């Protein structure tokens, strides 16, 4: 398990994950909040 | 001498200590990253398998685990349009009513106003519609219903899966040894008689048994609800004799040898079906039958285990005559040891049959509702052209690279390929002589025309009120094509496709397929083809004879099949290594087929597709093809200019999607002007920059950044030219076809 | 169809391409042929045992047979092709 | 021995395995560079549990017809093989105590077990005697030998004492159980083109062989 | 030696015996690390003893349904006790996270630092969070009656009836689950269904679970 840990802490992998992340929080935000133009 | 199952028993243990452990592959990479050209590279020697080991078993093992993992994403791409198609798609619908409902199998979710995408493509839908042609394919293989898509998506989920544990297998457990792969003889009977003839006889039974009943009854006016299963059909003759007189007899016809009886559904009907604007599926049984016949026959030439057959190297041997020396000696050793040599003739043969499937698809349209569909035959053609010619230059790579790596002088004495070597500079220069006498004999046409039209003297132009050029041999085979079901054909009822002459098939108020004439604009475009596919082929083959030594370079053999140059020596070596080569290959592969795609557009929108009014046909752009395709203004105002109106005003509608990319395939094709016109000094000089200002606020990274290199610059400015044109040609014939198809 | 011209004419066919591979007529699985269309003797990775005097196999009757119903197929078509 | 014998698949065919003939045109026993599934022993395993199953099946699908032709059995039953609810297009039979699916949920779980520990004795010979199931790893040790383990309960009788007379008796099953898979080959062929049963298949070609073959059948 | 999950495999490495229903059933390996089994075998008892909690209230809300009692099926509890009886549902969820929140904060952190709760912080109360081992959380309040303080081979018979009681609680409430998606009453409605008709009441004739019956 150790391996597949240090595979999945690569570069490409936690990118994918951080992106997926980011971008998930992004969209929910704008579908629970939609067309937020100013504060 | 003997062909039988060669194997290792687990050679490499499934463990995941590797993954861990990024560039192990190479003994270069292995050692760890210190700048970041490592990362790139780690990504361009990945499936680089002759370079991670000299022992060919390693490699053709690996390749054949490879070509397993390539199968099992196939697999998944077929079963998500299978699943698309079954689960938000409209194809219910579509089957109800297949001249009014556009296709359509994706759907968007209603997020930052994207929802304007779903469209109202008919039927009680809103989606996006699709050009790929499957609810064409799936009408022909008599699918009705949802649950038979889903039921294949969940079948090619099954097999992806299978390739996967295949490839594992077949790496990890059971790794066949080399000689194995070196029975070409075996696996060309097998490939031909087992693959292709029993695929083709098995699709001939489905045709037979399930597409040729469902499809008739649907043409016959049957709703799809009420028509009967298909494994009804397969379980019960009545109705099969009743749909068929000749089922009512069995298989007892076949073995008679009174294959006539069976005249109801293996015919040459020819020409196209009046319903549904298709080929007759009976044709198409009938041909598949005839094709599994014929591969089955050809299964059955080479010598495996028994007396009986061929064996490649003698024949081969057998070829020679007084002006080529030795001639085929050692050809079969060349392509059963270089793994290369058998890519590029693969390459080479699947882009052309690519290419050829793309002009008989438009040509003959063999699905029902097909020719109807402007868009996907336009979309279909571009896509197959498109991909044969980047598998054309990927084939002239791949002989480069075998003439570089696997290339051996001691074994090439005084055969056909050291003679090709030893006249290679006539072979050059001739071909460079003949590209630029069709450069002159293709472009100043355009030239003059484009004058003689400004200079206000349109009687001195090149087209048919002035000076024509009317293609007579063109014209004579069409002639002969349509008059061949008289003479030549006295069992064929029609001719193989309308393009010859004849009468034109027209389904719902569209024009399905009419006769294609040929004029000057015609000639001047197909002089313009054959210009281009020659300066490429010249360009690909200089980049093959001259891989391994030149009058500039002697030595180019011994800097690889890729690196930059020799230095500024000698006047300056930029761009001596075959890979750049290949690089400029693609470059002008896109030229060409891009003005194929535009030469096929324009013809298509003006002299073939149409709606049908009351006594007489009117096309989309009227007709001015055969007018105005003589000039490059002409081609820049009524094609570039007027057809572009579409995809300019597409926002604010379903379309609106593709005029951004429209937008956007234009950013990276520029983007890609960046590296082509530029050198890595300046980039390393500008890092070094801003590494100073990383330096100053402690933020300076471990892994040392260097600018890319020569090879990846030329690499990336390809890759972005060609992906931002195609893009832009993309968006601007889907945006235009939908609107006005 | 016992006695037809179809059921004579594949027999005869079959009957024909056997006879001839086995009186050392046509290519079998011990004897090939060269460019000259020679008999000359072969390298079978099989080497059937069989007990016929020429040393026929069953694959040789097995080729004979598809080669005779290829020809047998072919003339009877042939013939209700051209009205005979 | 038998047709279609070669030098080659004479090279590791010396008549050690049951029912021996020297039939190998395929190569696929040949121990050099072997691996996967294609191998002897586990070929010779398959071989000898389709040799098994295929007798089950060819008795299974000719008795029923045949004790209904005896008058034995009642008319509700005697029905053809593949009518029995094996295919349900092809007919079922709706006289059973419970629907096809429960049936097979119960046969799921039974043939699991039986042939999990069966393939579990061929990976690792012996270790199903030493688990605890409920005393009956007492018979479930086997020999060395895969296709026949034997024990109190696969040999009950302790039959071929002799070494001899066990080889007699692994041919004599070894060739009735091929005999079986032809027979059950020609029974799903038979099913296909007459869409009758096998025993009605016999009875129409004794009454009048000349009108009643696969000749006569095709159309 | 021991009986596995498997008979004829190999138990793994990662897998000793030492662990109270220890079956060698790892095919994933996600117990392989120490520090990562320990982390699974605190989940395993919470996730069992929670499943057994659960499965216990259910089975008996539905002995009272089942008789003329009134009681509501697990399934729709929730609404009729927040509709009957005047309780703000966000209030009770906030209070129940409170509680819990405190509770399993202390045992995480115990699992951090071994031993760390029993310094007396809490109320001066310091036997009472000692802890015994993973995942078992001795002492005179989690256990007042000294079970687990005394003749160890009944603890540890005691720990396998535990552990095995968790796991066949946890396939429990998936059943439940299973049972009330598929066909829409609750578990004893069910088992009075298949009593009555064994042969035609069960999965293979719900229509849901078998597409293809």
């Amino acid at each position: 398990m150790k391996d597949f840990t240090t595979y999945l802490s690569t570069a490409p992998v936690i990118a994918t994950i951080w992106f997926t992340f980011t971008a998930g929080l992004l969209i929910e935000i704008n579908r629970y909040f939609p067309d937020p133009l100013v504060f | 001498k003997k062909v039988k199952i060669a194997v290792d028993r687990n050679p490499v243990e499934t463990s995941f200590e590797k993954w861990a452990k990024p560039g192990h592959f190479s003994r270069t990479l292995s050692k760890g990253p210190n700048t970041t050209t490592w990362i790139w590279n780690l990504h361009a020697d990945a499936h680089d398998f002759d370079s991670h080991t000299s022992d060919l078993e390693e490699i053709s093992r690996k390749v054949f685990s490879a070509h397993f993992g390539q199968l099992g994403i196939i697999f998944i791409w077929l079963s998500g349009m299978y699943f698309h198609g079954a689960r938000f798609s409209n194809y219910e619908a579509w089957l109800s009513d297949p001249t009014h409902i556009k296709p359509s199998a994706q759907v968007v979710w209603p997020i930052v106003g994207q929802e304007i995408l779903n469209g109202d493509v008919g039927g009680g839908f809103q989606g996006i519609q699709i050009t790929s042609g499957f609810f064409q394919l799936w009408r022909a293989s008599g699918i009705t219903s949802e649950l038979q898509l889903y039921t294949t998506a969940i079948g090619g989920l099954v097999m992806a899966a299978a390739m996967f544990f295949a490839g594992w297998f077949h790496y990890h457990k059971a790794a066949p040894k080399l000689e194995w792969f070196q029975n070409v003889e075996s696996m060309l009977n097998h490939h031909l008689g087992g693959l292709l003839g029993l695929g083709s006889l098995a699709w001939a039974g489905h045709q037979i048994h399930v597409s040729l009943p469902v499809n008739k009854l649907l043409d016959a006016g049957v709703d799809p609800k009420e028509i009967p299963l298909p494994h009804d059909l397969l379980l019960n003759r009545a109705i099969m004799a009743d749909l068929y007189p000749s089922f009512a007899k069995g298989i007892a016809p076949f073995f008679t040898l009174n294959w006539s009886e069976y005249s109801d559904f293996l015919t040459f009907k020819g020409g196209l079906n009046p319903v549904t604007g298709g080929l007759w599926l009976s044709d198409t049984a009938h041909h598949h039958v005839a094709i599994a016949v014929l591969f089955l026959v050809a299964g059955h030439m080479y010598r495996t285990n028994w007396g009986i057959g061929h064996s490649m190297k003698e024949i081969l041997e057998a070829h020679r005559g007084p002006f080529t020396g030795e001639g085929h000696v050692g050809l079969y050793e060349i392509l059963t040891t270089s793994w290369h040599a058998q890519l590029a003739i693969n390459l080479a043969l699947f882009g052309s049959l690519s290419i050829i499937v793309a002009h008989h698809m438009y040509a003959m349209p063999p699905y029902p509702y097909l020719a109807t569909d402007y868009g996907t035959q336009l979309s279909l053609f571009t896509h197959h052209t498109w991909i044969g010619g980047f598998c054309i230059v990927g084939a002239g790579a791949h002989a480069a690279i075998f003439m570089v790596r696997d290339y051996d002088p001691t074994n090439n004495y005084n055969n056909l390929l050291d003679r090709v070597i030893r006249h290679r500079d006539a072979i050059i220069s001739h071909l460079n002589w003949v590209c630029i006498f069709l450069g002159f004999h293709s472009f100043g046409l355009y030239i003059h025309n484009d004058t003689m039209s400004a200079l206000g003297r349109p009687q001195d132009m090149f087209s048919d009120t002035a000076i024509q050029l009317q293609p007579v041999f063109a014209q004579w085979i069409q002639n002969t094509h349509f008059l061949a079901p008289q003479l030549t054909a006295p069992n064929a009822l029609a001719a193989t496709s309308l393009t010859w002459g004849g009468d034109l098939v027209a389904v719902g108020g569209k024009v399905a397929m009419m006769p294609i004439s040929l004029g000057t604009s015609d000639f001047m475009v197909h002089h313009i083809h054959a210009f281009t596919i020659h300066v490429t082929v010249l360009i690909l083959l200089k980049g093959v004879l001259f891989a391994r030594s030149s009058r500039l370079i002697p030595d180019k053999a011994n800097l690889g099949f890729r690196f930059p140059c020799d230095g500024p020596g000698r006047g300056g070596t930029c761009q001596v290594s075959a890979w750049d080569h290949v690089f400029l290959g693609l470059f002008w592969m896109y030229n060409s087929l891009s003005i194929v795609i535009f030469h096929f557009s324009w013809k298509m929108q003006s002299d073939v597709w149409g709606t049908v009014t009351a006594s007489g046909v009117s096309h989309i752009t009227g007709g001015n093809f055969a007018q105005s395709a003589n000039t490059i203004n002409g081609w820049l105002r009524d094609f570039l200019w007027a057809q572009s109106s579409q995809v300019i005003q597409s926002y604010g509608s379903a379309l609106s999607a593709y005029g951004l990319i429209f937008l956007g395939a234009h950013f990276v094709w520029a983007f890609s002007l960046m590296f082509l016109f530029s050198g890595r000094g300046y980039w390393q000089e500008l890092i070094e920059s801003i590494v100073w200002a990383h330096n100053k606020l402690k933020v300076a990274p471990a892994i040392q950044p260097r600018a890319l290199s020569i090879t990846q610059g030329r690499a990336v400015g390809v890759a972005h030219y060609l992906l931002g044109g195609i893009a832009t040609t993309w968006s601007f014939f889907l945006a235009r076809i939908i609107s006005v198809g | 169809f016992i006695g037809s011209s179809t059921n004579l004419i594949m027999v005869a066919s079959t009957t024909a391409t056997l006879a001839a591979a086995r009186f050392g007529l046509a290519p079998t699985v011990k004897k090939n042929t060269t460019a000259g269309l020679k008999l000359v003797d072969s390298k079978n990775s099989a080497g059937v045992i069989s007990n016929d005097p020429a040393g026929f196999t069953i694959v040789d009757v097995l080729a004979m047979g598809a080669a005779g119903h290829g020809l047998g197929v072919g003339i009877v078509l042939g013939l209700k092709g051209i009205g005979a | 021995l038998y047709v279609g014998a070669s030098q080659s698949s004479l090279a590791y065919l010396d008549g050690s395995l049951p029912g021996d003939f020297g039939f190998d045109p395929l190569g696929l026993l040949d121990p050099v560079n072997s691996g996967g599934f294609i191998e002897p022993k586990w070929l010779q395993y398959s071989e000898v549990i389709h040799a098994r199953w295929a007798m089950l099946g060819a008795a299974g699908c000719i008795a029923p017809e045949v004790l209904g032709a005896a008058g034995l059995i009642p008319d509700a039953t005697n029905i053809k093989w593949f009518e029995s609810g094996v295919i349900p297009p092809a007919g079922s039979y709706n006289g059973y105590w419970a629907d096809p699916y429960t049936i097979f949920f119960v046969e799921i779980v039974a043939m699991q077990f039986a042939e999990l520990r069966r393939l579990q004795d061929f990976r690792y010979p012996g270790s199903m005697g030493q688990q605890y199931f409920l005393g009956l790893e007492a018979i479930f040790k086997g020999s060395g030998d895969a296709a026949y383990p034997g024990g109190p309960f696969f040999n009950l009788f302790n039959l071929g004492k002799t070494e001899a007379a066990m080889k007699e008796l692994k041919l004599k099953e070894i060739k009735n159980g091929r005999l079986a898979m032809l027979a059950m080959l020609g029974y799903g062929a038979q099913a296909v083109m007459t869409g009758k049963g096998p025993f009605q298949n016999l009875v129409e070609h004794l009454a009048d062989p000349v009108n009643n073959n696969i000749l006569t059948n095709f159309g | 030696v021991r009986p596995v999950w498997f008979p004829g495999n190999p138990p793994p490495a990662h897998l000793d015996g030492s662990l109270a229903g220890d079956y060698g059933f790892d095919p994933l390996f996600l117990g392989q690390e120490p520090q990562t089994l320990k982390w699974y075998v605190q989940a395993e008892l919470v996730h069992g003893r929670f499943a057994m909690l659960g499965a216990a209230g259910i089975i008996l809300t539905s002995i009272g349904a089942k008789v003329g009692l009134g009681f509501p099926e697990w399934y729709d509890a929730g609404k009729v006790v927040v509709e009957k009886n005047n309780i703000d549902f966000p209030t009770l969820m906030v209070i129940q996270f409170y509680l819990m929140g405190w509770a399993e904060t202390k045992r995480w952190y115990d699992f951090k630092n071994p031993g760390s709760q029993a310094d007396g912080s809490f109320l001066g109360f310091t036997e009472e969070f000692k802890g015994l081992e993973n995942g078992y959380p001795g002492g005179r309040f989690f256990d007042p009656m000294g079970l687990s303080r005394g003749d160890a081979a009944k603890y540890q018979e005691y720990k396998q009836k535990e552990v095995k009681n968790g796991r066949l609680a946890m396939i429990a409430c998936l059943g439940f689950a299973a049972q009330y998606a598929a066909t829409g009453k609750g578990p004893l409605d069910n088992l009075a269904d298949h009593l009555a008709d064994p042969n035609h009441v069960n999965f293979a004739t719900n229509g849901v679970s078998i597409p293809i019956a």
